[PDB]
């Protein structure tokens, strides 16, 4: 066996996949995940994949700090060769997904712009929670229009000029973050 | 035990106090009414083999009470591969002359099946280690049974997190590290042979034996325990064996 | 794209890009500003990565830039909901749900066993003591 390397966390709206190298040659992998004081949970048993979906483990508590390790096992079946992953705190590191402008309505002399609820992989009491459900006040949405507006909800109420048709685009933002603070811009929508 | 707590009376029911000539020798773990698992190195300096006593139900060494049961050690079985003065294959299986009586204060720890131990118990983060050993590296030993919760490490991590020391023993497949590298908690010399017990789904199992370490609660070091899972077959086979005239028996391993 | 008689009208995002597929320059001619045209184009020409219906077993796809997210039904997981949680009952997966011992049986279901002093319960996974003082239990507490 050869130990996995370049273990990387790919996470968006809590969909969290651990990826690694290299492609297996006469060896299979098994992944383990845990929190600093918790027990190790096994996932992706004897897989030939070089990735492992850990979404279901991390969504149990998105604010926890998880560490994973990829075990290498020789083909056919004593501590195995393994590599530890970087630590990963979902709440602080999951990328914000690309938003979608749900609608825009000219209410009076202003335009209301509504951002579609971004659904995440966290599924409270049967349903998938939105980004706002998860982040609350930590999440704001920003609007680039033609110039910039910001909201604590999923709606913007901006002043427009009579009959001028504006164009808009929005981003999900977690202001408290130092890194990975925003999503990619939503597709542009014009009146 | 450095940095632990007193194990409340009756809460470490499988802990054994081994005495030689009436004096404190080592800890041990009751696994059934007749057998006790301890560490091989505990018998490195023994000359009076007929003077070994196993005490069950012990708690406070300064007081005797009606819960204590003493039995003569009839046999001490060590792997013939073990070398006195060294660390590898640090395990001993002792046959008591007469069985202890199981009570609320004397209960055996479950010796687990090997695979269950390797694939399941080995991944339970915390386990308890206990004994009447030193309360501080080179300090006085404890009068009341002490217990400590320690996290287990895979050997690769142990090596990577342990301070480089010239002459240090190899951490083999017959051992595992558990503890803290921060100088705050750890088992110690006098705890040798005591249990490293793992709680899983409501039942406690024997996963390790207090074996060695660089000092006790030394910065950059973890406690090293005998990996009991490597000896399951060896222990079971031997427990079905018939007594021999001499006390000490060096049995082939595997 | 062009077809002469339809090209007599002034520029229109709806006509040229929303109803028809436009080129970067057509779009640029509409937005004029580079940045404007850039953010529009970035998503417009990105493509719907969910078009290929990558999410299996009843999962739902949500498009992103050059990628997608699969939301799975409860009994599935994996990037594409390809993993059946129901086909994972093996001993390495949380002891196969067994309280004490677990035995794998390829082709058939795994079974659970107990340590001496315990017998397997009705449920086929839990263990109950058959003696007053089974190993591994602390009586003064329980
Ligand atoms: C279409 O679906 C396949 C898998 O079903 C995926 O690999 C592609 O990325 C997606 O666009
Ligand atoms: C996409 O999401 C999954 C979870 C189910 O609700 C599907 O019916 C839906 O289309
Ligand atoms: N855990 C330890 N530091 C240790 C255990 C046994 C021993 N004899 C010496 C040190
Ligand atoms: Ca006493
Ligand atoms: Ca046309
Ligand atoms: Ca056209
Ligand atoms: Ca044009
Ligand atoms: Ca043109
Ligand atoms: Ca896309
Ligand atoms: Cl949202
Ligand atoms: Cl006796
Ligand atoms: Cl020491
Ligand atoms: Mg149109
Ligand atoms: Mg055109
Ligand atoms: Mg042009
Ligand atoms: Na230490
Ligand atoms: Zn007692
Ligand atoms: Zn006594």
């Amino acid at each position: 066996t050869v130990a996995a390397y370049n273990l990387t966390w790919k996470s968006t709206n809590f969909k969290t996949i651990l990826e690694w190298e290299p492609k297996p040659v006469n060896q299979v992998y098994t992944v383990q995940i845990s929190t600093k004081s918790g027990d190790w949970k096994s996932k992706c048993f004897y897989t030939t994949d070089t990735e492992c979906d850990l979404t279901d483990e991390i969504v149990k508590d998105v604010k926890q700090t998880y560490l994973a390790r990829v075990f290498s096992y020789p083909a056919g079946n004593g501590e195995p060769l393994y590599e530890n992953s970087p630590e990963f705190t979902p709440y602080l590191e999951t990328n914000l997904g690309q938003p979608t402008i749900q609608s825009f309505e000219q209410v009076g002399t202003k335009v209301n712009v509504t951002v579609e609820d971004e659904r995440t992989l966290v599924r409270r009491n049967n349903t998938f929670l939105s980004l706002r459900d998860v982040f609350g006040k930590d999440l704001i949405y920003t609007l680039y229009y033609w110039k910039t507006a910001k909201t604590n909800t999923n709606e913007f109420l901006i002043d427009v000029d009579k009959g001028e048709n504006y164009c808009f685009s929005v981003q999900a933002v977690i202001p408290s973050r130092t890194v990975n603070r925003k999503s990619t811009d939503s597709p542009v929508e014009c009146m | 035990i450095v940095g632990g707590k007193v194990c409340p009376k009756g809460e470490c029911p499988w802990q054994v106090l081994l005495l030689v000539n009436g004096a404190q020798l080592c800890g041990g773990t009751l696994i059934n009414t007749i057998w006790v698992v301890s560490a091989a190195h505990c018998f490195d300096k023994i000359k009076n083999w007929r003077n070994l006593i196993a005490v069950l139900g012990e708690h406070d060494l300064s007081e005797h009470d009606g819960d204590e049961q003493s039995r003569r050690v009839a046999q001490v079985i060590i792997p013939s591969t073990y070398v006195p003065g060294t660390t590898n294959h640090d395990i001993a299986l002792l046959r008591l002359h007469q069985p202890v009586v199981l009570t609320d204060h004397v209960v055996p720890l479950c010796l687990p099946e090997r695979t269950f131990s390797e694939r399941t118990l080995a991944f339970v983060r915390f386990s308890l280690v206990s004994g009447w050993g030193q309360l501080l590296d080179r300090g006085a030993t404890a009068l009341e049974l002490m217990v400590l919760n320690v996290p287990r490490l895979m050997t690769q991590d142990c090596l990577q997190q342990s301070r480089k020391v010239g002459d240090s023993p190899n951490i083999t497949e017959y051992m595992f590290c558990a503890g803290y590298s921060d100088g705050s908690k750890d088992s110690c010399k006098g705890d040798s042979g005591g249990p490293h017990a793992t709680h899983y789904r409501g039942t406690w199992y024997l996963t390790g034996i207090v074996s060695w370490g660089q000092g006790c609660a030394t910065v950059g070091h973890f406690g090293v325990y005998t990996r009991v899972s490597q000896y399951i077959e060896w222990l079971q086979k031997l427990m079905r064996s018939e007594p021999r005239p001499g006390v000490l028996l060096r049995a082939p391993f595997p | 794209a062009n077809a002469f008689l339809e090209e007599l009208r002034p520029g229109s995002l709806e006509r040229e890009c929303k109803e028809e597929q436009c080129s970067f320059e057509e779009a640029r001619e509409i937005f004029k500003d580079a940045e404007r045209t850039k953010l529009f184009w970035i998503s417009y020409s990105d493509g719907d990565q969910c078009a290929s219906s990558p999410c299996q077993n009843g999962g739902s796809c949500k498009d992103q830039l050059q990628s997608y997210i699969c939301f799975c039904l409860p009994a599935f997981e994996g990037r594409n909901c390809e993993t059946h949680k129901d086909d994972q009952l093996i001993c390495v997966n949380e002891n196969g749900g067994c309280e004490q011992y677990c035995s794998d049986h390829t082709g058939t279901k795994r079974s659970c066993r107990c340590h001496e002093g315990y017998s397997l319960l009705a449920d086929g996974v839990s263990c109950t003591p058959t003696v007053e003082y089974p190993c591994g239990k602390i009586p003064i507490l329980e």
